[PDB]
Order: C-alpha cells, then sequence, then structure tokens
RNA sequence: GAUCGGGUGUCCGCACUAAGUUCGGCAUCAAUAUGGUGACCUCCCGGGAGCGGGGGACCACCAGGUUGCCUAAGGAGGGGUGAACCGGCCCAGGUCGGAA
C-alpha cells in the first residue's frame, strides 16, 4: 500500500540539481552521491572490502518503499551520462559507441524495476508510471540508434499513457504530464518525418 | 527546416513560410534582445525554450535572416543553404535593398516561395 | 487591557534524514576489417661465405573505421622506470666473414 510519483521526484530533482540551466555532468554528480547516501542509510552494501557480490532488491525488500529510488537513481544516473555525452560527441566521433553502451544498460534497469512494480505490495499508480518511464527510454535509445519503427511505437505507448493520467487526474495536476508529452511530441514527430 | 523569416533591421517582415508547423510570437524577439544586449558571437547559439535558432546578418544591405530547428540535431547544410539563400537574394533582389528608403521596399513584392522551396528540396536531396 | 490562557529557539556528551567538504584501499573488457613493430615456426629463388629477394601459419603491442549475448565500470587520456646482460631500433671501440 505504497505509492511513487517517479515523475515527480525527478522533475523536482532536475530543476534543483542543475539542469535548470542544462549540466548534466552536476546532475550525473549529485545522482551518484544520492544513491551513496541512500545505500548508506538503508545498508545495502552490495560488497564489503575486497569483495563484491551484486544483489538485486526483491520482491519482499521493497517494503520500505525507497529501494525502487536505488533503481531509478541508476536509470537516472545512465541517462543523464548519455545525455552528456550525446553533447560531447559533436567533436568526438568516438563517444558514440560509449554513449550507446550507457544508453543499452538503462533500459535494462528501467525494466527491471517496471517487472519488481509488478508485486501487489505498491499501488496501481507506480506501475503504469513506470511502464511510461521504460517506454520512453526504450524509444529514445531506438531514435538513437536510428530506428524509427519500434521508437513510434514506444512514444505513442508513452503518450497514450500520459494523456490518460493526465485526462484521469484534475487540471492543475495534469500541467506537469502536458509539459511532459508536449516535451515528446517533436520527437515524435522528427521519427514520423523520417521515413519520408 | 520548420521555421525560416527574412525580415529587416526596420523591423518588418518581408517572407516567411511559417505556416500551422510554427508561430512566430516571439521566438525571434529573444533573440534580438540577445543580439543587441548579449552580443552573443557564439556562431548560431542561444536556442530560447524549445526550438533552436540561427541568424546571420547583413550590414551592407541592413537584412538579417533567421532559421529555426527543432531541437533535435540537425545537419551542418543549414548555414550552407542559408549563405545560397543570402547570396541568391542579393543577386536578385538588389534593386529594392540597395535603395536606402523604405518606400521601395513596401511597394515592391518578393514571389521568393517557389526558389525558396526549390532550394530546400536541394538541401534535404542532400541530406538524404 | 488587571490577573489569566499557552502554544514556538537561544540549553543538550541526545537520535535520524535531505544536500555538500576532506582523506585512504581495490579494480579499470573483448570480438571484427586494414596497415605497422617485436619474438617463434614454415615454404621457396640466387650465391665460394658474410648474405640478397619473395610468400605463408601463430602470439604480444600501438595509431585507429564500423561493434557487442560485456560488467557495479572497463577512456582508443597522460607520465615515469625500463631493469643484471632478457623489448628492439640507430650502434663507438673491439670482434667474425671477405683482397676490398
Amino acid at each position: 500500500s505504497l505509492s511513487l510519483e517517479i515523475l515527480q521526484i525527478i522533475k523536482e530533482s532536475q530543476q534543483q540539481h542543475g539542469l535548470r540551466h542544462g549540466d548534466f555532468q552536476r546532475y550525473r554528480g549529485y545522482c551518484s552521491r544520492r544513491q551513496r547516501r541512500l545505500r548508506k542509510t538503508l545498508n545495502f552494501k552490495m560488497g564489503n572490502r575486497h569483495k563484491f557480490t551484486g544483489k538485486k532488491v526483491t520482491e519482499e525488500l521493497l517494503t520500505d518503499n525507497r529501494y525502487l529510488l536505488l533503481v531509478l537513481m541508476d536509470a537516472e544516473r545512465a541517462w543523464s551520462y548519455a545525455m552528456q555525452l550525446k553533447q560531447e560527441a559533436n567533436t568526438e566521433p568516438r563517444k558514440r559507441f560509449h554513449l550507446l553502451s550507457r544508453l543499452r544498460k538503462a533500459v535494462k534497469h528501467a525494466e527491471e524495476l517496471e517487472r519488481l512494480c509488478e508485486s501487489n505490495r505498491v499501488d496501481a499508480k507506480t506501475k503504469l508510471e513506470a511502464q511510461a518511464y521504460t517506454a520512453y527510454l526504450s524509444g529514445m535509445l531506438r531514435f538513437e540508434h536510428q530506428e524509427w519503427k519500434a521508437a513510434i511505437e514506444a512514444f505513442n505507448k508513452c503518450k497514450t499513457i500520459y494523456e490518460k493520467l493526465a485526462s484521469a487526474f484534475t487540471e492543475e495536476q495534469a500541467v506537469l504530464y502536458n509539459q511532459r508529452v508536449e516535451e515528446i511530441s517533436p520527437n515524435i514527430r522528427y521519427c514520423a518525418y523520417n521515413i519520408g | 527546416l520548420d521555421f525560416f523569416t527574412i525580415f529587416s533591421k526596420g523591423g518588418l517582415v518581408l517572407w516567411c513560410f511559417q505556416g500551422v508547423s510554427d508561430s512566430c510570437t516571439g521566438p525571434v524577439n529573444a533573440l534580438i534582445r540577445s543580439v543587441l544586449l548579449q552580443e552573443r558571437g557564439g556562431n548560431n547559439s542561444f536556442t530560447h525554450e524549445a526550438l533552436t535558432l540561427k541568424y546571420k546578418l547583413d550590414n551592407q544591405f541592413e537584412l538579417v535572416f533567421v532559421v529555426g530547428f527543432q531541437k533535435i540535431l540537425t545537419l551542418t547544410y543549414v548555414d550552407k543553404l542559408i549563405d545560397d539563400v543570402h547570396r541568391l537574394f542579393r543577386d536578385k533582389y538588389r534593386t529594392e535593398i540597395q535603395q536606402q528608403s523604405a518606400l521601395s521596399l513596401l511597394n515592391g513584392t518578393f514571389d521568393f516561395q517557389n526558389d525558396f522551396l526549390r532550394l530546400l528540396r536541394e538541401a534535404e536531396e542532400s541530406s538524404k
């Protein structure tokens, strides 16, 4: 019976931690620091000294309504690093492969969190938000990889989820979702235009 | 290209084909403010809030060419297109622009739509 | 405005959380096309020796084009030692082949 507003959290964090003027390095640093503090406070050290053992959060552990933030912050860090590499690669063509490597892995965390959301412990509001976030990330990855057929469908699914949520909620609460869909609308138009 | 305007230093728009794609409410006013006060000089910098904007100056006839594309990445053919359209304008419409008085500019009508569309088609074919 | 109500910090050897400073330890991937360097192996053609010319199999490394069934990550980043003679290059003298 625990709810989470991933879009509200990320919107509040980006505009406060350097992305108001568009500085992704500070945002990536903030994401790393926040994940470090979250793990230190929640006592979720993946590895001890001189040993590392990667462990995934199971269905029972999410009772604190905070372990999802770990996956969210990992996805945010990967996406921010990829976005910074996007602007950096205009001079060095080599950075495109690194950007693709980061983007192909951010969707992994997105899909893992959307699968973790399947449990009955969480409410039905976070599931659709996780699905929309995963669709958004997948569409951006496939748009960067010059794949239009899958990107347009992912964008349409994400827009359908966002429009349904905005219609369900009141006008004041739906301004964030309206801005979110209007941000991705030009990407949808360009994806539809690339085929010609 | 999704937005393109050719207006004089006197604040009068000569020709545009924005259409339903874009509305020129305040996309060029911010650029004017940046040029007058900030003195950008950053090689077509200062995307305003949602789409990248680039400009080119013509001190010989007191003219400015503005081209606006989406914030998505675009190829470098835009600057070549701007140079070509500016040179075509200077070659053909020289009679009106060379005159200092704005009465001739007001009286003259420019049917540049077809030529600009052909240039855009050439640029898109090169881009593809 | 007479009593009167009490709600909130200056005080804490107090506990937790959000945002940042500072100091240590560990580790920092690979396939593929092309050219190059260094060892080792193998085909040859010529010659009285030192030897000259051409072709291959395999390993290590650098510049670098498209990549991934790659991870918590793995840049085509920079510097130094390079040792006892064991990375080779150009190699003084000396040394061996040859009248040169």
